DNA sequence: TGCCTGGAGACTAGGGAGTAATCCCCTTGGCGGTTAAAACGCGGGGGACAGCGCGTAGCTGCGTTTAAGCGGTGCTAGAGCTGTCTACGACCAATTGAGCGGCCTGCGCACCGGGATTCTC
DNA sequence: GAGAATCCCGGTGCGCAGGCCGCTCAATTGGTCGTAGACAGCTCTAGCACCGCTTAAACGCAGCTACGCGCTGTCCCCCGCGTTTTAACCGCCAAGGGGATTACTCCCTAGTCTCCAGGCA
């Protein structure tokens, strides 16, 4: 619901939901540190580690 | 020797009655002695319960009881 | 004397096939076959009682005998059956 | 101590 | 949310009760969209 | 022709296929042992022949069954053998 | 497990002499890996998975560890848990807990691991529950002094 | 008044109740048991007369045999399981 | 906390005059409790049918032994009618 | 006060099996022997089936019996087969039986 | 709770098969099992229920499976009873 | 290396002829019990022992029914077992 | 048709609800890992199944041969029923010890680890 | 001769089986007292053992050909093994609820006994 409401108002967004595969997490984190475009990072607070 | 009463006709006919279209040879001996353990057990039990009566006739009660406790209710005799 | 079930076999059938007759062979087939199912239901009323600690066979236990003992359609008619003549019993 | 004769 | 602190007093024990609740604090659609609607 | 024809013969009648003395006299002989001059009631009697031939059609059918199973028309003894093995007579 | 390949980075970047074992893999590699093991100065320091831990408490819980340190502790935090149950009896000459919060929701959590590391100091639950527990969660939520 | 004709069965509900108690089911028989045992009774006599009344009147007779009640037993799904392992003296085997 | 009455202590005491080193587990002696009891029904069952049948309001040593003749096998029923009639006389004996 | 089972010479309870016959509900009246002919067969029948599992057991280097040992020992015995038949040990397994034709 | 046949799996089946002997295993076998299993529980567990409801109870006891084994003829060592 | 089909076959038949463990996984069993019984009456809590009893029972019928159909399938001359084996075995043994 | 037997009609004691209390124990959504049973390829062996050719063993038809079956008769073993009267089992108070959990702790059994033997190719 | 799977002997740790301790409740002991049935004694039924005809079924041979079985020859489908999925399963975080057991009370409801007439064999 929140990456609806954040692309209808028009916030780039990047999502690590706990779901996604391992090597995509340290991927995920050097794109949102290098992209400044990337207004949110929606994450699950039990995840991540 | 008694059990060579049971003709191989009458075995054909038994097994005719069971929709068999050709029987073997040594079909006859096999179904002798299946006959033979299945009375034996049967008028075994039947002679303990006659016993048991303090009776010496066998009556068709005791039968019925023995093809009971067999698992095989015979309906027609017990009543 | 001897008791048998011919009598209300044969009432039974009356009711049900006015014009038809049964055989002293078929009717001692009837009597047998009622014999059976009645010790049937009652060992397993007998039983039910006792693993659930009960001294006295009433009309539940006689209804899961039925359940128990009687295949589907058949149990389900019998245990209608059964419930309407408690029903008519108790009010008269 | 005990035996049962049906195996002997 | 009052619906489900009516459900309250009657099945559902207090725990299910409590998630049913956070979940309508954080968005209704999470029971049903709204639905999309078309010709029959 | 004539095996199918014999087959609805028997499968229409009711009669008992075993003749009567023979059958009685095996039962005596198989109750000999057990014990000694034992009487039989006629309904005794009876009642055993009607098991035992309900026994050996109900066999002989699962007998078929079995050499039906093995791409066979003929029965043979090892067919006996698996349907009892598989009833659990053995 | 998450952590394991970062612990035994860290292992080698500071403290290479160590004979470092690591005990990932599937039930044929570990039980390969483990062959000969039991050799004096066959191996210096083992780094191993709570699942992996126990599922194979068999085999670590016999051998005479002599430091056993859990990297982030508040794993073992509910005693009810498996977890703590198998570890508890682990021979070790000395225990190590580290954890970067040893308190989240209540005393009985550091019960649990104050009894992991000296169990003849905090023998009690239900003592340590009547003692400072109870009376802890009063004062916080108001209903003691 | 008959117990039974209260009851507006037709097999004997006093009956029942004096088998149920000389048998030793149980210690104590309640009043509704009889009735109830009556009524499932009646229920499946009337069932299997009634197939066996049909099976009659397919053969062209008037009176059931006992070829008759073979026939209706072994035709019925649910009376077949009932009496699976039941032989019946004089019945035959079904058709095959 | 209630009685539960079982054959776990003469189970034992059988077990341990046949084999004196041998013992038992929980699963075993459940398994052995429920034989024992499997096999007392149906003694006490044959042998209430055998009463009923005889028109017999009575079960005596007769009925028993009628009953454990039809359910035991050949040499089994054999040895356990000699182990009954030689505990009954031993205990008409003691009086 | 001496027990009935003392008397009879058995292990089993003479006195608890006549308790069970008054209230199983079996006859109006149960005999004074009855009880002990039947704890005598329980005792015979269960020495079988436990000096049976024994052996099985110590086959095994084993000297605690457990299920496993009382199913061989059941399977095993044809007349303890044919009394326990349709009978099925919890944890019991199955007798190691492999036919002919399957083997190389 | 749909669709739970699906969880007697292909290894386990073939577990079983092999216990009882099996060397080879056709592809159809899997989908008969299951049916014969489903059949089979079904009853079982129909007269368990019923002896449950007759005591008045919703929790289903061993006592009630056991007794509904024997009722079936597969009476079951072990549990009770 | 490459076994020869039939060896690992027979050597798991052993291993598993040798054992008493249980051969179904417990949640999965645990789920179709549950979803049978919901049909028959809902709101229905089973014990666990409940549970442990209904897969013993099973996997002891189960593997009655293997050897017979194995025994079916040495009877004609084969090895492999087939449906028809296992429709064979249920229909001597007196079910369907 | 002449009974036994099921059915009113009065007491009466206890079995079986109600009703606490009481103790035991998880219970269930949504989350997040994380292993080890499943699930999915796939190459190839071997078993399944389809011919095909014998040749022998079941089936059919016939003419004897045999004994099952049926109807009298006849004699008694023995099943079924009845009257006596005892021995035996059901109840019933007092004893009392054998059999229950409660609680503990040796010890048997599960498991691991090298080295050796056995099995398959 | 290689590999891979068991097997076999020490060590070791854990949890449960076998034992000891109170306590109680259910066997046991010593009585009374109905009555179930063990035992004569009788009766009369049907089970058995003999005939002597009728004739339908059983049996032995001959001729025949139908199918069971062995032998080949595809070919497909299932097994053994490697690689990838995923779903059992543990952990969590919450607030109290079941839901079967054991004790009290108490009141319908069966059992027992008497008498009678009518249902039924």
């Amino acid at each position: 619901v929140l990456e609806q409401f954040l692309t209808y108002h028009g916030h780039l967004y990047l999502r690590l939901d706990g779901s996604t595969r391992v090597e995509q997490r340290q991927a995920l984190m050097e794109r949102f540190n290098a992209d400044k475009r990337i207004f949110c990072f929606i994450l699950s607070t039990r995840s991540g580690g | 020797d008694n059990i060579q009463g049971i003709t191989k006709p009458a075995i054909r006919r038994l097994a005719r009655r069971g929709g068999v279209k050709r029987i073997s040879g040594l079909i006859y001996e096999e179904t002798r002695g299946v006959l033979k353990v299945f009375l034996e057990n049967v008028i075994r039990d039947a002679v303990t319960y006659t016993e048991h009566a303090k009776r010496k006739t066998v009556t068709a009660m005791d039968v019925v009881y023995a093809l009971k406790r067999q698992g095989r209710t015979l309906y027609g005799f017990g009543g | 004397r001897k008791e048998s079930y011919a009598i209300y076999v044969y009432k039974v059938l009356k009711q049900v096939h006015p014009d038809t007759g049964i055989s002293s062979k078929a009717m001692s087939i009837m009597n047998s076959f009622v014999n059976d199912v009645f010790e049937r239901i009652a060992g397993e009323a007998s039983r039910l009682a006792h693993y659930n600690k009960r001294s006295t066979i009433t009309s539940r236990e006689i209804q899961t005998a039925v359940r128990l003992l009687l295949p589907g359609e058949l149990a389900k008619h019998a245990v209608s059956e059964g419930t309407k003549a408690v029903t008519k019993y108790t009010s008269a | 101590s005990r035996k049962s004769m049906r195996q002997s | 949310y009052d619906d489900f602190m009516a459900q309250t007093t009657t099945f559902m024990s207090v725990i299910n009760i409590l998630m049913q609740l956070r979940k309508v604090c954080n968005h209704p659609n999470l029971f049903d969209p709204r639905p999309v609607t078309s010709p029959f | 022709t004539v095996a199918l024809r014999e087959i609805r013969r028997y499968q229409k009648s009711t009669e008992l296929l075993i003749r009567k003395l023979p059958f009685q006299r095996l039962v005596r002989e198989i109750a000999q042992d057990f014990k000694t001059d034992l009487r039989f009631q006629s309904s005794a009697v009876m009642a055993l022949q009607e098991a035992s031939e309900a026994y050996l059609v109900a066999l002989f059918e699962d007998t078929n069954l079995c050499a039906i199973h093995a791409k066979r028309v003929t029965i043979m003894p090892k067919d006996i053998q698996l349907a009892r093995r598989i009833r659990g007579e053995r | 497990t998450s952590v394991m390949l970062n612990w035994e980075m860290e292992l080698k970047r500071w403290c290479p002499s160590f004979k470092i074992l690591t005990y990932y893999g599937a039930q044929k590699e570990r039980k390969l890996k483990r062959q000969g093991w039991t050799k004096p100065n066959a191996f210096h320091v083992c780094i191993t998975s709570y699942k992996l831990v126990l599922q194979d408490h068999q085999a670590f819980r016999r051998k005479n560890w002599r430091y056993l340190i859990l990297d982030e502790a508040q794993n073992i935090k509910n005693f009810k848990s498996q977890r703590w149950q198998s570890l508890l009896n682990f021979n070790s000459q000395r225990r190590l807990l580290l954890t970067g919060t040893p308190l989240q929701n209540s005393l009985m959590e550091l019960w649990s691991l104050m009894h992991f590391l000296m169990p003849h100091v905090f023998q009690s639950h239900r003592e340590f529950k009547e003692w400072f527990s109870n009376p802890l969660t009063g004062m916080i939520e108001g209903s003691q002094e | 008044k008959t117990r039974s004709s209260r009851a507006g069965l037709q097999f004997p509900v006093g009956r029942v109740h004096r088998l149920l108690r000389k048998g030793n089911y149980a210690e104590r028989v309640g009043a509704g048991a009889p009735v109830y045992l009556a009524a499932v009774l009646e229920y499946l006599t009337a069932e299997i007369l009634e197939l066996a009344g049909n099976a009659a009147r397919d053969n062209k007779k008037t009176r059931i045999i006992p070829r008759h009640l073979q026939l209706a037993v072994r035709n019925d799904e649910e009376l077949n399981k009932l009496l699976g392992r039941v032989t019946i003296a004089q019945g035959g085997v079904l058709p095959n």
